RNA sequence: AUCGAGAGGA
């Protein structure tokens, strides 16, 4: 922003006025409605050939001075020392220091990036967990393309329902992030409990899992194009036969068609051949003439990789730019969560799964409700990470009242506002509720810290990590064991 | 009045922030 | 440093761990898919050839 | 693998769900966790190293190790605050309960101790209960600041035939420590019988926290108001001090130490004393919390805690610093385009006046970012430079 | 909802990352380790851009 | 541990919440049957899907999940063998229910597939089951898809028998509520607090119908949990009142068969 | 991959009795039994009962680990009482007040029914 | 992608009130919590999963259904 | 049975055979789907 | 996705020399995100807008 | 298959 001394009626005040957000406003809205009639059309450039923004450079920043935010220009901060508002919940905030403002911030949270703008209330945390939740945000599961279906993409995982948070920075309508969210709303205790979180892992509902929760659907593109060699030979798709072709793969062949593909719909398991191709290669001899007529042919077929299974989502079928015959086999399935996947809050809070838990065993609530997760109290202290508490109390207090939580960084929400709406809400204002053993019935001498927050299923499951061998491939130069999980490598 | 005074507060930095968005968008570097 | 003092071996696993508050402290939980691939050689004797043969 | 706890011989146990169980006391040894960490398994191929396993290698061997005289495998988070919570003096035990306690643990014996109250109700004491994980002929006699065998605190720990007979158990006796009840019974009793009171202990802990229950909410971060009042007397006596240190040297009147010139006494003066006021306000707002206070029970037990996390988020998180010196001028004369030139205040050069729970103004989440990116950078950098060390 | 600021080679989508440098036809005056023979340079990477 | 024991009063009564004070039973037994309600009584859902056509943008698990939650009619469940107990081939008609749901894209705007289009198409014998629930005001069961004007779903949903500990889609119960003694006057719970404990914790719904403690009264070391308020909810499959009365028959049952193995064991002994 | 199926929380396995009872030598006249496809659900109550017999001296139960859905209880009676006719008794007492709470239940719900037809 | 059935944590069916909260928002200009507690979403752990549903099937249903004429 | 080869951003089922050109009669283009297949699909609702 | 289009990369840091660079500068303030950068050889020498 | 590069994880 641009401030000026144009107030001549009082002290140096912003360059931007009320009218002009009342016209962006306008042009806002003339955009989401019909009948076009906005001639003070306002966009970004206006604000800017107008004279109320600047482009301000790290070197041309040296030379000036910059309010942080709009009320750091008020006459009254400089000269009225003297206030009512001593709230002991709000941030303390350095007084007016100066009076030769050249601009002003137009928001802060705006120096953080992608990543960083989708955790609420990055200004209780500490910095490291703030640098973890950033670079864990990428490893979310959720929706990237509302198109994923056209798309043959490799390796593309989706949730089943992905939930928006109910604690959203103020940035997250320019991310979009409500419109492809990329986690769901967890029902989290932390609490201490049979001992299977006790370190950074974590309890699931398994009652949850059982109704959808996180489950996530995963597709794999496979490719596979006719060889471009034409030169008297060349490398066909077809249906290799066991009895005219070299090392056909150990695989079932019965699943192929006449085209040496897949139909769509088939449920293909283990090393199954998805694509048939054989070359029609040397050795070119008439001895295998006299022998096997077509035993010059050598497989050069697809498996599915040994450690994968699913169904054929769709296959297509096209001619790469050489006019070669090109083809891609899709294969979906569904990743249900299990004890050894991974999860972690807006927080940098890593955590596994330890063991799943029915809906009956797990500890509840006088009103009935159970957690879909149970994390250990152990993770908090050491970690801090007072975004987390301060983030489970606002949603719980949002989905009480039934609206949108504003977890922006540098906003004026204070812990005491939330936890007097909370206990409006006629529950404890600071988020614990009594709890009930589950396997006894008996009341908890302690009292559990319980609500919502918005958990992340990351990548990074147990099923493709899983790796164990005896005596498999080795190598050729110093025949030591191969390596590579999927070359069952030592 | 309001048009040409009532100072700007912290939630109406918003609206300027979404007429930026609204213009250059996310990817306008590259795009430039 | 690559193949004679470090080298890739036979027989052996790997995967994420977990916790079991109920496990003893020199005691590990082996899943099966991982217990059905790594193998020992036990030599037929006498005093086990029953069993020996029941896992044949 | 940095050293030989790294590589230890365990028993298998075949179980379903596609991951490793371990036992939670020897995660220690491994320094591993559950947040993702991975473990590779060997198996011996021949008669003779699976007797070197299991005679030379086996983890309870390795209780005690020739690093530094002290056991490796303790107690932990759960464990360890259970273990506090359940042997306080005002946690007595109903009957219905203590039967299962009793079952639960493998050696129990049989015989139900005759409860500590008869009378009016029979109650079993948690230092019962606890007892009958420990086995017979095992002494302790350590004594803290204030014990002297009738001490109402609690403060120490003396055991007499394995029966705890004063002070609360926690992360001195029962956790890796030079003489604990862990050190003692591998030293007395042998390694077997170290392992399996650790398998023990963790039982019977475990059962009754399941039981009782333990969590941890934002209402342990909150301070009253008086503590807040007194943490901001406190924070602004400090500024105070450090301005009129400020006045000192500008009019030239400051005396530069010997070993220094004029700048580097005055930062060290302001450092000093703004660490002063963040230590006070911690001890502040510590000595506020009530023992109904999550927080202050896991500190207390030990058990992943420490009063420096209790001061940075109920009270002032205080100085930032890159480079061991509070943060420089990177602009012309300025750190931060928003203050004005040739300033020295302690807001505009590190100093975090605010807690985690009440937040952090633009430029405090700036420092602390400076500071968070300094730690990252460092840790970065031992990941190689210690394992070149090592080889 | 693709933003689209990305290049398609062989079917797949490239990224051209944003490679930073110092800047050019700037005078920087930095000192010399002691040591050496010199005590101050004052470097220009001079380019008609 | 006597037969005339647990009394009840049904404070108040709907068809999706019953609301009742459960006195003279112990707490073991209480929790029992919450544990019962919510994990092993038998109710009807659908197991296996065959997915003739599906051009809709929902996958062929993502409906088969759904279609497996979408409560069906139980009343009459206890007529229904376990498909793990009959000699059929992976059903029959007394054994299962099969249903069938055919939708296509009439009309080009949004066409919603929905539960009330489920239809059962295999012989109930005149059992009361199978029906989907349908408590909308607006007639209209589960949203289970949408579809443009060209697309089609047709599928072959087998029901079958299952308690919720094999699967939650089987649960007869949403929720149980639970509470005994409003007033903490057993002590089995001990309040965290800041300044005063009684102030800031709301007061119990429940503690209406219970004396207050007296300040002045010693602590009755001697008192035992009773009477306990429980409200339990159906998820409409089985009607609530069903809900408890088969909970108390689960069980008993389960208990018969613990006696019925001590006999066998008995015999085997002579 | 490793996940077992659900059904072996409450289905017997082949050569899987239902109960186990082995004499425990290290108190007279204590048994201790093994439940297999069983849990708290029965196993909290059970002893519960059991703690009601004054001819009982020892009832404990313990679920060794929630993979498998098994449980083991353990029962010292005084000289004489059987600890198997202890169990007897328990399981006797819980189904007489399951009955009973049953019948009060219908009772009161058919009192309650003229409200009911009014509600929804 | 569509409305969850069967709400998570408790199991209440909160798969055919999508249709009649988006009515109550949009018709009868009600607030999200009053919509909400009309159809009977007592405790957040549904009232969350109604709540903050992002409706994609609609997204979704925009491309061209390997249809006849479309 | 030949009937196979949906086409892409049209309707056609080209039905095509082997040294078929893999272009859609009537609509030029070069993707051409491979026509789900007809045996049913079992699934499990869980 | 987003973030990997608005990506950068420091060629300096990839001596692997460990010094002042890679480290929040103050000037970064506003230009580069504080807070999001990756572990290992790259933080600090990878920054987002 | 090979080699090279990048991404990320413990
Ligand atoms: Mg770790
Ligand atoms: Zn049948
Ligand atoms: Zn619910
Ligand atoms: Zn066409």
């Amino acid at each position: 922003f641009i401030v000026e001394d144009d107030e001549s009626l009082g002290h140096k005040e912003l360059k931007v006025r009320k009218g002009h957000i009342a016209k962006l406003m306008a042009t806002e809205y003339q955009d989401i409605e019909g009948g076009f009639e906005d001639v003070e059309e306002y966009t970004w450039s206006s604000l800017l050939n107008e004279g109320l923004v600047e482009y301000i450079d790290a070197e041309e920043e040296e030379s000036i001075l910059i309010a942080m935010q709009p009320e750091d220009l008020e006459p009254a901060e400089a000269n009225e020392e003297n206030d009512l508002d001593v709230d002991p919940a709000k941030r303390i905030r350095v007084s007016h220091h100066a009076t030769t403002f050249t601009h002003c911030e137009i928001h802060p949270s705006m120096i953080l990036g992608v990543a960083a703008s989708i955790i609420p209330f990055p200004d209780h945390n500490q910095s490291p967990r703030n640098t973890y939740q950033s670079a864990m945000g990428k490893q979310a599961m959720g929706v990237f393309l509302t198109n994923y279906n056209v798309r043959m993409d490799t390796m593309a995982n989706i949730l089943y329902y992905p939930q928006k948070p109910l604690g959203t920075t103020r940035a997250m309508e320019y991310l979009k992030f409500r419109e492809l969210p990329a986690g769901q709303n967890a029902i989290v205790a932390i609490a201490c409990y049979s001992g299977y979180n006790q370190e950074d892992s974590m309890i699931m509902n398994q009652s949850s899992i059982d109704r959808g929760l996180f489950r996530s659907l995963f597709f794999r593109s496979y490719m596979d194009q006719e060889k471009k060699y034409g030169m008297s030979i060349t490398e066909t798709f077809e249906k290799p036969q066991r009895t005219n072709t070299l090392r056909m793969k150990h695989g079932t062949y019965d699943k192929l068609d006449d085209d040496g593909l897949i139909a769509p719909g088939v449920r293909v398991s283990g090393e199954d051949v998805i694509i048939g191709k054989t070359t029609p290669i040397s050795p070119d001899e008439e001895e295998l003439g006299q022998r096997t007529a077509y035993h010059s042919k050598r497989d050069a077929s697809t498996p599915l990789r040994s450690t994968e299974n699913g169904i054929v989502d769709q296959v297509l079928v096209t001619t790469n730019q050489d006019g070669l015959k090109f083809v891609k086999v899709r294969v979906r399935t569904t990743k249900i969560p299990q004890i050894g996947d991974k999860f972690a809050s807006r927080h940098g809070q890593k955590g596994t799964i330890g063991i799943t838990y029915r809906r009956e065993d797990m500890p509840f609530t006088a009103e009935g409700i159970v957690p879909d997760l149970i994390i250990n109290p152990h993770a908090i202290p050491s970690r801090m990470t007072v975004a987390h508490l301060i983030e489970c109390l606002l949603s719980k207090v949002a989905a009480l009242s039934g609206n949108e939580g504003d977890a922006s960084p540098f906003t004026d929400i204070t812990v005491e506002g939330i936890s007097k709406l909370l206990r409006e809400h006629g529950y404890q204002s600071r988020g614990f509720e009594v709890m009930y053993n589950g396997h006894t019935g008996k009341k908890l001498m302690a009292q559990i810290f319980f609500g919502p927050t918005y958990y992340q299923r990351l990548r990074h499951m147990v099923d493709d990590k899983i790796h164990a061998r005896a005596r498999g491939p080795m190598q050729v130069l110093t025949r030591q064991p191969v390596e590579g999980r999927s070359r069952d490598g030592g | 009045f309001e048009d040409e005074s009532a100072p700007i507060t912290a939630e109406d930095s918003w609206a300027v922030i979404s007429a930026f968005f609204r213009e250059k968008g996310l990817v306008s570097q590259q795009l430039d | 440093r690559g193949n004679l003092m470090g080298k890739r071996v036979d027989f052996s696993a790997r995967t994420v761990i977990s916790g079991d508050p109920n496990l003893e402290l020199d005691q590990v939980g082996v899943p099966k898919s991982i217990a059905k691939t790594l193998t020992y050689p036990e030599v037929v004797t006498p005093y086990n050839i029953d069993r020996l043969t029941q896992l044949v | 693998s940095l050293h030989k706890m790294s590589m230890m011989a365990h028993r298998v146990k075949v179980i379903p769900y596609s991951t490793f169980r371990l036992n939670l006391s020897v995660t220690s040894p491994y320094n591993a966790d559950f947040d993702g960490d991975e473990m590779n398994l060997h198996v011996p191929q021949s008669e003779e190293t699976r007797a070197e396993l299991s005679q030379l290698c086996a983890v309870p061997l390795q209780i005690v190790s020739p690093q530094s005289n002290k056991p490796c495998m303790g107690i932990v988070q759960d464990t360890l605050c259970g273990i506090r919570k359940l042997t306080l003096r005002d946690t007595f035990i109903e009957l219905d309960q203590v039967l299962n306690m009793l079952y639960w643990v493998p050696d129990w014996d049989g015989v139900i101790p005759t409860p500590a109250i008869i009378k009016p109700k029979p109650l079993w004491s948690g230092k019962q209960i606890l007892s009958v994980a420990i086995p017979n002929g095992i002494h302790l006699q350590r004594f803290d600041e204030g014990t002297t065998l009738l001490s109402p605190k609690d403060n120490g720990m003396l055991i007499i035939d394995g029966q705890i007979i004063f002070g609360v158990v926690e992360k001195k006796t029962v956790g890796s420590s030079n003489g604990g009840l862990i050190h003692v019974v591998t030293r007395e009793k042998g390694p077997q019988v170290c392992a399996k009171l650790f398998g023990n202990i963790q039982k019977v802990v475990n059962f009754w926290l399941l039981h009782n229950g333990f969590s941890t909410g934002i209402g342990d971060t909150i301070a009253d108001g008086p503590t807040m009042r007194e943490i901001t007397e406190t924070i602004a006596e400090a500024k105070k001090k450090v301005l009129d240190v400020t006045k000192e040297a500008q009019a030239n009147l400051l005396t530069a130490k010997h070993g220094m010139t004029l700048r580097e006494s005055f930062e060290d003066n302001v450092v000093r004393f703004l660490n002063e006021a963040r230590d006070k306000a911690g001890r502040l707002a510590e000595v506020n919390l009530k023992d109904l206070n999550n927080v202050k029970q896991m500190v207390m037990a030990g058990s992943k805690g420490s009063f420096i996390n209790i001061a940075q988020m109920s009270a002032c998180v205080g100085q930032q610093s890159v480079e061991g010196k509070r943060i420089a001028f990177g602009f012309v004369d300025r750190t931060l385009p928003h203050f004005s030139k040739d300033d020295y205040s302690p807001e505009s050069k590190g100093f975090v006046e605010n807690s985690y729970l009440r937040g952090l103004t633009p430029q405090e989440f700036f420092f602390h970012a400076m500071g968070g990116r300094e730690g990252l950078i460092d840790t970065a950098v031992k990941t190689a430079e210690t394992g070149y060390i090592q080889r | 909802f693709d933003m689209g600021g990305y290049f398609i080679i062989n079917g797949s989508e490239k990224v051209l990352i944003a490679q930073e440098r110092s800047a050019g036809n700037i005078v920087q005056v930095f000192k010399k380790a002691a040591p050496s023979p010199i005590s101050h340079v004052a470097e220009i990477r001079s380019a008609l851009e | 541990m006597s037969e005339e024991g647990p009394q009840v009063k049904i404070r108040e009564a709907s068809k999706d919440n019953v609301d009742f004070i459960l006195s003279n039973v112990d707490l073991a037994m209480a929790n029992s049957l919450r544990r019962v309600m919510i994990a092993e009584i038998p109710t009807l859902a659908i197991d296996s899907v065959e997915v003739e056509t599906n051009t809709t943008v929902l996958a062929d698990e993502f409906i088969a999940h759904r279609l497996g939650l979408i409560p069906l009619q139980s009343m009459d469940i206890e007529q229904l063998e376990y498909s793990r107990d009959c000699f059929c081939e992976d059903h029959c008609d007394k054994c299962s229910v099969v249903l069938t749901l055919q939708a296509f894209g009439e009309s080009e705007s949004t066409t919603n597939v929905y539960s009330k289009d489920l239809v059962i198409v295999s012989n109930l014998m005149g059992r009361n089951i199978g029906h989907p629930i349908i408590q909308d005001k607006e007639g209209n069961g589960v949203l289970i898809c949408k579809l443009r004007k060209g697309q089609e779903l047709k599928l072959t949903c087998v029901a079958k028998k299952g308690i919720a500990k094999e699967h939650a889609k089987w649960g007869p119960a949403a929720a149980i509520e639970f509470e005994y003694d409003p007033w903490n006057k057993l002590k089995h719970t001990d309040y965290w607090y800041e300044q005063d404990s009684a102030k800031e914790w709301p007061q119990s719904k429940n503690c209406e119908y219970e004396d207050p403690p007296n300040e002045g009264d010693p602590f009755d070391y001697k008192a035992q949990a009773d009477t306990f308020y429980m409200n339990v909810e159906s998820v409409g499959s089985i009607p609530v009142d069903q809900v408890v009365v088969r909970g108390i028959d689960t069980l008993q049952k389960k208990v018969a068969s613990i006696l019925l193995a001590l006999t066998q064991m008995d015999q085997d002994k002579v | 991959m490793n996940a077992p199926d659900r059904f072996e929380l409450f289905l017997l396995g082949e050569g899987e009795s239902k109960l186990k009872i082995d004499p425990d030598t290290k108190a007279p006249n204590a048994v201790v039994i093994t439940f297999e496809k069983e849990d708290h659900t029965l196993g909290n109550l059970i002893r519960a009962e059991l703690l009601n017999d004054r001819k009982v001296l020892f009832a404990a139960y313990k679920v060794e680990h929630p993979f498998f859905a098994r449980f083991k209880l353990r029962i010292q009676t005084t000289e004489g009482y059987d600890p198997k006719d202890a169990l007897k008794n328990a399981c006797n007492s819980i189904i007489n007040k399951l009955g009973a709470l049953k019948t009060n239940f219908e009772t009161e719900w058919n009192l309650q029914t003229l409200a009911a037809d009014d509600a929804f | 992608m569509i409305v969850p059935v069967r709400c998570f944590s408790c199991g209440k069916v909160v798969g055919d009130k999508w249709e009649s909260y988006l009515n109550l928002l949009q018709e009868d200009e009600l607030d999200e919590g009053t919509a909400l507690s009309r159809l009977g979403l007592k405790r957040y752990c549904c009232r969350r999963m109604i709540l903050t549903h992002v409706d994609l099937i609609e997204k979704f249903l925009r491309y061209n259904p390997l249809e006849k004429r479309d | 049975a030949t009937l196979k080869y949906i086409c892409a951003e049209c309707s056609s089922k080209l039905s095509l055979s082997r040294t078929d050109a893999v272009r859609c009669k009537d609509c030029g283009h070069r993707i051409l789907l491979k026509a789900r297949t007809k045996r049913l699909v079992q699934f499990e609702a869980r | 996705t987003l973030s990997h289009l608005r990506r950068t990369n420091t060629p300096i840091g990839r001596d692997g020399k460990l010094a002042k660079p890679r480290q929040l500068h103050n000037t970064h303030w506003g230009l580069v995100c504080p807070a999001e950068t990756p572990e290992g050889q790259a933080c600090g020498l990878v920054k987002n807008l």
